[PDB]
This record gives C-alpha cells, sequence and structure tokens, in this order.
C-alpha cells in the first residue's frame, strides 16, 4: 500500500507514513501533461491515468517499464477514473460529453452507460456491493448511485449540497465519504444515503477536490492550499499536511493490494466471467447481469450478444474534417504533415512529402522531399532537414530598422530595456 | 377471470393476487419468478407448461438453460442438474481430488472415504454411482434394501413421489402401484410406515399427512367411538392414561373433573409423599430418597431414618435439623419442608412492575387478569379489578347490537356498517 | 470557480 | 416564462422550437422527456412509394427497372 496522487506536473506514489518521504513508484510524467483521473490494478501492479492535455487514458506498471494506451477515441475531459478490480471494467466520467463510459480490459468493448448529465466529476464503483456512485456539481447538485450496469440511476444525496467535488468509500465499514467545496465540509453516509453525518470542521481546508479513505484516516486534496492533508475518519481532528506547494493537485487514491481481493459471480473460478460474453456487471444481493458493446444487443439467452445496426449503427473513427491516428486519436486535417507529432504516436507525421501525402502550410519543405519540419525551424540556425535545405539559401534579417530610445540594441539585433545593460 | 396478463382463465373466487406473484390454475400465487424454472411450484405444473415457456424470457440476473428454462444463477456449476438438460453444469472446470476424498462421482464431486459405499448415496450422481460400485452387500432392517443397489434408506421414504432411493423400489410396482397400504392401514406423505385407519383424524397427524386431520374424515359428523373414553372434543383416551399425570387429553384435564386419580400408590424402588396434595407430588423413586435435594411437599424423603448430622454456618439451619443455602431463606418456596426458612421473615415490598396480592406474594403485572390464579388467594383474579366497563355513549352515538359505538345517523342508512344487519 | 480547466 | 417559451420542471425557460429538438436545453431533460416525437417519414427529396415506409432514389422514375415494390 502507498498513497497515489496526481497533478498538472506528474502522477506520484508516496508512503503513507511521513517518516520517509521517498517516492515508492517511479513518477509518471510528460512534457505536455495535465493528470486528473487515476486508479490502480494491484493484480498486475499497473496504474491507470488520464492526461487531460492529450485526451488519452494510459496504463503503466509501478516500476514504469511498460506503458500502453487504454483508449484515445472520443474523449473530451475525463474527470475521474475508477477500476472494478473483480470484473476488470474501467469506468470514467466525461465532463465534455456529459456522460460516463465503461470499458473492459480483456477485450476493448466500450459502452456509454449513463448520458445527458450536466457536470459529472467523481465516480466510485463498489464491485462486491454492486453499486456505482457519481457526483454532479451543477446548480441542483446531487450524488447519484446506480447498478454497475448503469440502470436504476436514482439520486442518493440531493439536499444541502453544492460542488460535491470528490467521492470515496470506507471499505472497512461500507460508508460513502464525499467532500463539499462550496460549504467547505466533509460528510459521510451509508450506501443508501441514510444516517448522513458531517465530520468536524477542518482548519484550513477551503477548496477540497479529491479524497480517499485508508485505515483510520481521510486524505483530502485542497486546490487553494496546493496541498494534500490528512485527518481521522471519525471527526477530522489532528490535521496533518502530507505535501506542500504542489503546482496543481487534482486526485488522490489509496493504492492497496489487500482491498483488491474477493470475488462474486463475475469472477467464479469454475466458469468464464459469469458466462456473459463482453461485459458482466455485479448487482446488489450478490447477483450479476450481462452487457454488450455499442452496436450490439443482448440475445434471448440474456448472455450472448448479436450485432444491431438498426438501433446502434456503426460509426467511423471520427468526422470528415480530420485525420484518424493509429492509437485511435483524431486531429484536424490541416495539422497532418506539419512536422509536429499531434497524434502522440507520429501517425500524422508518417510519410509526408511523397506519393501525394503533401505537407501542410505549417511546415517548410525539404528540397528533395521525403520530410517536413515546422516553418518555425526554417532558417533557425539549426540543420533540421537531412540535406540542409532548411538552412541553405537563408537571407539575413539585417533590415532597415532602429531600436526605441528607451532601449539598448544587442549586437544580435534584438531590443532590451536600457536598464538590463551590465546586470 | 382473465388472470396472469389475460392468458390464464382462473376461477373467479375474488382472491385477486399481487403483481409480484404468478397465478396458478389452482388459484395459488407463487412469486412471479417461479415460472418456467422446471420446478413444479404449483404442484400441478401449470407454472411449467410450454404455453408460457415458449413465449417468455429470463430476468437478466438468472442463467438461461439450453431448453429456454430459467434458473437462479448460483445453480451454475454446482454439481446439480437443475436445467434437466445439464447445461448449468456444462463446461465447468471442476477441481481435481485424490482417492482419500473422492471416487470420481460423475458430477465431479469430492466425497470422503468411508462415505463411498456406506449404504447411502451422498454425491447425488443420477445413476446412484456412489453406492452401486460395491456388489456383495445386503444390509439390516428398517434401513430398507431398494432392489439391486446396496442402498438402505429408512422406511420413512418409500411410495412417496420421490425416486430418492435411485433404484425403483421407492415408487415401482413391487408395492405402491396396486395399493398404498393393506386394508388395515392408510397412507402417509412419505413413510411406507402406514397408519391404522382409526389413527388418522384422532387429534394429531400420525405422520406427515396434510389430510390426516384436515380432510380425511368428517370433522363433527360423529364422535370418538365408545371403544375409548372422551376427554376433549379434539381427543379421546384409552385407559390408564387418564390417571398418570401426563398431558395426554390435549387440554391436559385427564387426572381431574370427577373420573380418576384422587390418590396414587408406589411400586418397588419408589416412595410416596403421603403428606401432600395433588398440586405438589404423591410418588417418587428411591433414586431421590435421602439424596442431596428435597423432593416431597414436606421434604419427608430426606428425613426417613437417615437423620444426618453434618451442617455448618455456610447454610441456613432449620428447626427440624435440615439445612439449605442462605439464598433459600425468606422467599416464595417451601425449601426445607418445615417452613423454618420462611417463619419470622420480613419481606421487602415488590418492585414497581410487580403486582402485589393480598397474601403478600409478588406477581408480574402481566399475570394480572389472565384468568389464572397466580398467587392462590385470587387477588389477581377478581371481578371489579379485572373489569372493562363498556363505553357510555349516552346520547347520539347509537351503538348496534354487536357491541360497538357508532354514530346515530348510520342506523338504517342502507349501509351494513355493523356485524350482521344490526343497523 | 470550480471548473477543472 | 414568456409564451414563446416552455416551462421546465426545475423552472428553466427554453424556446418553443427547442422543445424535444434533441438537446438538454431544460438541463433537467424536461423538454425532451415530456413529448416523444415520432419522425417515421422520409423528409428527404428521396421518392416515397405509395403506402410504404420504402423511399428510393429520384433517378428511379421510368429508368427501365421496377424499383418501388409496385414498380
Ligand atoms: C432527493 O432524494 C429523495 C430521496 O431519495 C427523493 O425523494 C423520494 O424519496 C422516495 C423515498 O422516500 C423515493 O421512493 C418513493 O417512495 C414512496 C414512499 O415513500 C413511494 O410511494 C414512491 O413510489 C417511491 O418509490 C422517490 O423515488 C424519491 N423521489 C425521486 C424522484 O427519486 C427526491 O425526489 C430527490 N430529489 C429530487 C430532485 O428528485
Ligand atoms: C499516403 O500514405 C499511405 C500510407 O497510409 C501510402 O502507402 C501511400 O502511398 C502510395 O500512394 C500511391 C498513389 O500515389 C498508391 O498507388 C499506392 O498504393 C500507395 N501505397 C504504397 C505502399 O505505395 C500515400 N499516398 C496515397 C495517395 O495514399
Ligand atoms: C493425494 O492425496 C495426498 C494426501 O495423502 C495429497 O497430499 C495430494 O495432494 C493428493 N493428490 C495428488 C495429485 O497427489
Ligand atoms: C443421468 O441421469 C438421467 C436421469 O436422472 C439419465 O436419464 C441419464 O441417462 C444419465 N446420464 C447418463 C450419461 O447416463
Ligand atoms: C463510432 O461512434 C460510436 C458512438 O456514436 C461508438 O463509440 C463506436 O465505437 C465508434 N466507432 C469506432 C470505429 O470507434
Ligand atoms: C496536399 O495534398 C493532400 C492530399 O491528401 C492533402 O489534401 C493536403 O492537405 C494538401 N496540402 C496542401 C498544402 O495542398
Ligand atoms: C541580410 O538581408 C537583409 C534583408 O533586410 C539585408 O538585405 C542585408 O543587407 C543582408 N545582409 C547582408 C550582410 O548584406
Ligand atoms: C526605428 O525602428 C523602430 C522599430 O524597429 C521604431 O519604429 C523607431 O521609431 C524607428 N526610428 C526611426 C527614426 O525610424
Ligand atoms: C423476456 O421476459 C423478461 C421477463 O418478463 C422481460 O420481460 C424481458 O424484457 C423479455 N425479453 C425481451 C428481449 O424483451
Ligand atoms: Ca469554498
Ligand atoms: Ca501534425
Ligand atoms: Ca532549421
Ligand atoms: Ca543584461
Ligand atoms: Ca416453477
Ligand atoms: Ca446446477
Ligand atoms: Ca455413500
Ligand atoms: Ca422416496
Ligand atoms: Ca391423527
Ligand atoms: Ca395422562
Ligand atoms: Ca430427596
Ligand atoms: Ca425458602
Ligand atoms: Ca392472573
Ligand atoms: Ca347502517
Ligand atoms: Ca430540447
Ligand atoms: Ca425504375
Amino acid at each position: 500500500n502507498f498513497l497515489l496522487f496526481s497533478s498538472k506536473t506528474a502522477v506520484r506514489g508516496i508512503p503513507f507514513t511521513l517518516s520517509t518521504q521517498e517516492d515508492v513508484m517511479v513518477p509518471v510524467t510528460g512534457s505536455p501533461s495535465f493528470f486528473v483521473g487515476i486508479d490502480f490494478d494491484a493484480q498486475h501492479s499497473t496504474v491507470f491515468y488520464s492526461d487531460l492535455s492529450k485526451d488519452i487514458i494510459y496504463k503503466q506498471k509501478i516500476d514504469g517499464t511498460g506503458k500502453e494506451v487504454i483508449t484515445a477515441n472520443r474523449l473530451e475531459s475525463v474527470e475521474c477514473l475508477t477500476f472494478d478490480w473483480i470484473s476488470r471494467n474501467l469506468y470514467w466520467t466525461d465532463g465534455g460529453l456529459k456522460s460516463v463510459t465503461v470499458l473492459r480490459l480483456a477485450d476493448k468493448s466500450r459502452r456509454q452507460i449513463i448520458s445527458n448529465l450536466n457536470n459529472p466529476r467523481s465516480i466510485v464503483v463498489h464491485p462486491t456491493a454492486g453499486y456505482m456512485f457519481l457526483s454532479d456539481w451543477f446548480r441542483p447538485a446531487k450524488i447519484m448511485r446506480a447498478w454497475s450496469d448503469g440502470s436504476h440511476l436514482m439520486p442518493i444525496v440531493n439536499t444541502s449540497l453544492g460542488w460535491p467535488n470528490g467521492l470515496a468509500i470506507d471499505w472497512s465499514a461500507s460508508r460513502l465519504y464525499w467532500v463539499d467545496a462550496f460549504f467547505d465540509k466533509i460528510e459521510h453516509s451509508t450506501l443508501d444515503g441514510l444516517d448522513r453525518k458531517r465530520l468536524g470542521h477542518v482548519d484550513q481546508m477551503t477548496h477540497p477536490f479529491g479524497l480517499t479513505v485508508f485505515k483510520d484516516n481521510v486524505f483530502i486534496t485542497d486546490w487553494r492550499l496546493g496541498a494534500i492533508i490528512r485527518v481521522r475518519k471519525s471527526d477530522g481532528g489532528d490535521m496533518t499536511v502530507i505535501r506542500r506547494g504542489i503546482s496543481s493537485v487534482m486526485h488522490v487514491k489509496a493504492y492497496d493490494a489487500d482491498l483488491q481481493t474477493g470475488s462474486n459471480y463475475c469472477s467464479q473460478t469454475t466458469h468464464a466471467n459469469g458466462d456473459c460474453s463482453h461485459f458482466c456487471f455485479p448487482v446488489p444481493n450478490f447477483q450479476r447481469v450481462c452487457g454488450c458493446p455499442y452496436g450490439m444487443k443482448l440475445q434471448r439467452d440474456q448472455m450472448t450478444c448479436e450485432g444491431d445496426p438498426a438501433r446502434e449503427p456503426p460509426t467511423q473513427q471520427c468526422g470528415s474534417l480530420s485525420f484518424p491516428c493509429n492509437n485511435g486519436k483524431c486531429v484536424p486535417s490541416f495539422f497532418r504533415c506539419d512536422g509536429v507529432d499531434d497524434c502522440h504516436d507520429n501517425s500524422d507525421e508518417h510519410q509526408c512529402g511523397v506519393f501525394n501525402n503533401t505537407c501542410s502550410p505549417s511546415a517548410f519543405a525539404c528540397v528533395r522531399g521525403g520530410q517536413c519540419i515546422p516553418g518555425q525551424w526554417h532558417c533557425d540556425r539549426q540543420n533540421d532537414c537531412l540535406d540542409g535545405s532548411d538552412e541553405q539559401n537563408c537571407p539575413t534579417h539585417a533590415t532597415s530598422s532602429t531600436c526605441p530610445s528607451t532601449s539598448f540594441t544587442c549586437d544580435n539585433h534584438v531590443c532590451i530595456p536600457k536598464d538590463w545593460v551590465c546586470d | 377471470y382473465l388472470a396472469n396478463d389475460n392468458k390464464y382463465c382462473v376461477v373467479d373466487t375474488g382472491t385477486r393476487c399481487n403483481q409480484l406473484q404468478f397465478t396458478c390454475l389452482n388459484g395459488h400465487c407463487i412469486n412471479q419468478d417461479w415460472k418456467c424454472d422446471n420446478d413444479n411450484d404449483c404442484g400441478d405444473g401449470s407454472d411449467e407448461l410450454p404455453t408460457v415457456c415458449a413465449f417468455h424470457t429470463c430476468r437478466s440476473t438468472a442463467f438461461t438453460c439450453g431448453n429456454g428454462r430459467c434458473v437462479p444463477y448460483h445453480y451454475r456449476c454446482d454439481y446439480y442438474n437443475d436445467c434437466g438438460d445439464n447445461s448449468d453444469e456444462a463446461g465447468c472446470l471442476f477441481r481435481n481430488c485424490n482417492s482419500t476424498t473422492e471416487f470420481t462421482c460423475s458430477n465431479g464431486r469430492c466425497i470422503p472415504l468411508s462415505y463411498v459405499c456406506n449404504g447411502i448415496n451422498n454425491c447425488h450422481d443420477n445413476d446412484t454411482s456412489d453406492e452401486k460400485n460395491c456388489p456383495p452387500h445386503t444390509c439390516p432392517p428398517d434401513f430398507t434394501k431398494c432392489q439391486t443397489t446396496n442402498i438402505c434408506v429408512p422406511r420413512a421414504f418409500l411410495c412417496d413421489g420421490d425416486n430418492d432411493c435411485g433404484d425403483g423400489s421407492d415408487e415401482n410396482p413391487i408395492y405402491c402401484a396396486s395399493h398404498t397400504c393393506r386394508s388395515n392401514e392408510f397412507q402417509c406423505l412419505s413413510p411406507q410406515r402406514c397408519i391404522p385407519s382409526y389413527w388418522f383424524c384422532d387429534g394429531e397427524a400420525d405422520c406427515a399427512d396434510g389430510s390426516d386431520e384436515p380432510d380425511t374424515c368428517g370433522h363433527s359428523v360423529n364422535t370418538c367411538r365408545a371403544s375409548q373414553f372422551q376427554c376433549d372434543n379434539g381427543r379421546c383416551i384409552s385407559g390408564n392414561w387418564v390417571c398418570d399425570g401426563d398431558n395426554d387429553c390435549g387440554d391436559m384435564s385427564d387426572e381431574d373433573q370427577r373420573h380418576h386419580c384422587e390418590l396414587q400408590n408406589c411400586s418397588s424402588t419408589q416412595f410416596t409423599c403421603v403428606n401432600s396434595r395433588p398440586p405438589n407430588r404423591r410418588c417418587i423413586p428411591q433414586y431421590w430418597v435421602c439424596d442431596g435435594d428435597a423432593d416431597c411437599s414436606d421434604a419427608l424423603d430426606e428425613l426417613q431414618n437417615c437423620t444426618m448430622r453434618t451442617c455448618s454456618a455456610g447454610e441456613f439451619s432449620c428447626a427440624n435439623g435440615r439445612c439449605v443455602r442462605q439464598s433459600f431463606r425468606c422467599d416464595r418456596r417451601n425449601d426445607c419442608g418445615d417452613y423454618s426458612d420462611e417463619r419470622g421473615c420480613s419481606y421487602p415490598p415488590c418492585h414497581a412492575n410487580q403486582f402485589t396480592c393480598q397474601n403478600g406474594r409478588c406477581i408480574p403485572r402481566f399475570f394480572v387478569c389472565d384468568e389464572d390464579n397466580d398467587c392462590g388467594d385470587g387477588s389477581d383474579e377478581q371481578e371489579h379489578l379485572c373489569h372493562t366497563p363498556e363505553p357510555t355513549c349516552p346520547l347520539h352515538q347509537f351503538r348496534c347490537d354487536n357491541g360497538h359505538c357508532i354514530e346515530m345517523g348510520r342506523v338504517c342508512n342502507h349501509v351494513d356498517d355493523c356485524s350482521d344487519n344490526s343497523d | 470557480x470550480n471548473x477543472x480547466x | 416564462c414568456s409564451p414563446t417559451h416552455f416551462l421546465c420542471d426545475n423552472g428553466n425557460c427554453i424556446y418553443k422550437a427547442w422543445i424535444c429538438d434533441g438537446d438538454n436545453d431544460c438541463r433537467d431533460m424536461s423538454d425532451e422527456k415530456d413529448c416523444p416525437t415520432q419522425p417515421f417519414h422520409c423528409p428527404s427529396t428521396q421518392w416515397q412509394c405509395p403506402g410504404y415506409s420504402t423511399c428510393i432514389n429520384l433517378s428511379a422514375l421510368c429508368d427501365g427497372v421496377f424499383d418501388c415494390p409496385n414498380g
């Protein structure tokens, strides 16, 4: 077990004890990055996350050796990930599409179970209990629960609530904790929304976002502090800061190999995933129900699936004005062959300036073809193109120009404030 | 009336039943899930006819058999053939086990050694392969030998509608088909231990038999026969049984009224408490004479010729010489026989929840006015203390002859608001 | 504001 | 709300044309859940055969091959 948390910068794993502050897992980082959803799979020791700058959901091992994409198609803003460790279904809320999507890992079946929401932020799934929990922070804010299927969607806490930014489940006692960022409070209740109690006032917590519950403690992430803080799950009490001065601080999640155990009818050893082809979902009173991907309907057997192009006709990777990448991304057509890797797998920059896959206006053309570089790298004093045709034949920028009298002319013919001489 | 989604014509007895139930042709409403499951939950199998099952689908949470019958999901791969066509057990990767706890029962069960060929089938193979693997055996009586397999089931299951002995003796024409019982006796729901004809409709079902007392005889058409003696309207009694003190007549009033046992007499190894009344005792065995605890009304059993000496300060000393524990002083019981443990005592008053009788005996207030003399003197059973005066209703409020107060205007309002045309 | 942007 | 607007269950106002237009204008699905429209017709220029749900390419008319069920 260790405390897993995200950021603008990177996703990090730190020990629960403050005695040692050395990262337990190698940080996950990219140069264009903004990491907002996170969840873990202790069986294969992998961590799922979403990069809101690339709109791609990845999975990466703890030691960082193996990184792959889960999906990169039709994502707008994946606010929160959650993983059903028994049935191996990955759920996520989409703030842009205003919907929540379930994806199976064994085969890439995908289904948009819940739609037509307003501001879905946080999602938590309870495999053994069978419920999924969701928060919407629109004006009539509510916390909703439903079966893992996505049916029976009914409100659970819809009064005295505003901006419920985060949800967490106390696995030890089967209680649902959530944070309110408007009233600046932590509340908890049973899975039925009854016996609602409010924790004691926390000292400086004033814009909480993510929380998680581990042993006797709640770990809250606060945006305004830029910090992760810890309190007792009973009444709050002895607030302790775990890290200080994050860039932007997003979710926390308690990695734990102990809680990712147990089984139900979806993980029986005697037969495959509860005999349901494609998706099987846990249901309360320890039942299971089968599902089928988009474009496919469940048959009379209530377990096998067949194609239904009448209600759910097939769709292409994306609309007309765009190029489909290999990883499933889609990019505007006028960003193909610009020398910039926009697909994040170099699909849009493959085989440019040959067989009439022409370069875009954003590139400069190599003389003999077979490559393009950004127009910003033409005459940039670097030899980017193999034949040197980007730096050959480059005229100077020794123009008829002057520098403002308030300013000093560098010998490189750039102007600076006259006060920056001899500093 | 068109019951069950206007598909079943059922007798219009007015017993309309819930949407959470499936109406049978017999009027019995099982819950709605108990159709098309190849259990005959009506008995008659109306619930299991092709008329319904050819135009039905299972609830999403059930498993569906190859024949289209539904079955609760937990019955999948459970070593039981619940579908009939065994699809619930098809393609299950059952556990391997070793000879110390398995003989390879066809269903894949692992059953302990000495439980194979033990005289009784336990692995529930359809061919009874648990037991018939041993040729030479034939067993003791009562545990009856059902034909060519060595199995031996008590005669409590034979000619009964269950082929549970596996081999056909349990139902087939060596008995059963020509008669249930010889003319001296009559059937039971599972015992071939048939009941003599005068046993049924005597007061108790003499075996499992929902007709013995309910409908095999006229309730009130004729009495107990003069061969035996009436003692309650539900029970007649043979002879000696009226005198022994046993609860045989079923109101227990045998040893009373005026017919029998004002007195008793003791045989060998028994002694009579001569100084006693019917409420206490009048014969005890030698197993209790001069033992550690008083038995008779006056505890004469412990005096006899014994007249022992040893008694210390650890026990209260009586006048007659016998001793008892200190707790048995000043109480409701005659512990010492001599009443020395009670003479001179000063009883503290009863608790709040304790009614007090005129003689000083405390009884629970619950016991008051229950038509039982709980303290002897009848303080708790008297006319005016146990009185509920009828409501006055002095004007308006014209009560009807059934004995409840109703408004004056309701009388001859052409509405039968009282018991039987009282208004 | 509470928008994640 | 104005006569030119619907009243949503939560008290939002949305235009007459926006009622069941296929968008969550009421933000509580009131305008979509209330009146479920039945667009089972060919609004296209494609030529509908008399009495059928079948509608076909306009080029079919006397082109030499029976294209509607009755030709
Ligand atoms: C906010 O949550 C409450 C509680 O879930 C919603 O009120 C209504 O609560 C009842 C349970 O008390 C839900 O079930 C109903 O119960 C009555 C019996 O009391 C029964 O006669 C009904 O048939 C029904 O089963 C009811 O569904 C629930 N209402 C809804 C629409 O969920 C309250 O409505 C919620 N606020 C909003 C914005 O709807
Ligand atoms: C564009 O990119 C594809 C790879 O996705 C590349 O194979 C095409 O090259 C060739 O274009 C020829 C026409 O200019 C065509 O006849 C040929 O089959 C094709 N493929 C190969 C292997 O030579 C690029 N051009 C086009 C127009 O697709
Ligand atoms: C056989 O029985 C022994 C116990 O004597 C047990 O240890 C073993 O696992 C069993 N099975 C096999 C495959 O040997
Ligand atoms: C198993 O039992 C059924 C009846 O209970 C019987 O009809 C069937 O033939 C048996 N299976 C085999 C393979 O003999
Ligand atoms: C097309 O879009 C639909 C939803 O409208 C499904 O997501 C489907 O999976 C998509 N098809 C492809 C090829 O990704
Ligand atoms: C060049 O041709 C290709 C043909 O696939 C693309 O249309 C591309 O956008 C074109 N770019 C320019 C600058 O003409
Ligand atoms: C560089 O190009 C500029 C264009 O404004 C001038 O023509 C200048 O004269 C050139 N530099 C030299 C060294 O002649
Ligand atoms: C010189 O050039 C700068 C811009 O590079 C300013 O326009 C400035 O006003 C110019 N001065 C003269 C005298 O032309
Ligand atoms: C099959 O019957 C069940 C139980 O009543 C449901 O009605 C189900 O919806 C039916 N099947 C389909 C595909 O509609
Ligand atoms: Ca606030
Ligand atoms: Ca590009
Ligand atoms: Ca260059
Ligand atoms: Ca300087
Ligand atoms: Ca049944
Ligand atoms: Ca079974
Ligand atoms: Ca046996
Ligand atoms: Ca039997
Ligand atoms: Ca009887
Ligand atoms: Ca008796
Ligand atoms: Ca005695
Ligand atoms: Ca006493
Ligand atoms: Ca009484
Ligand atoms: Ca009347
Ligand atoms: Ca609308
Ligand atoms: Ca034609």
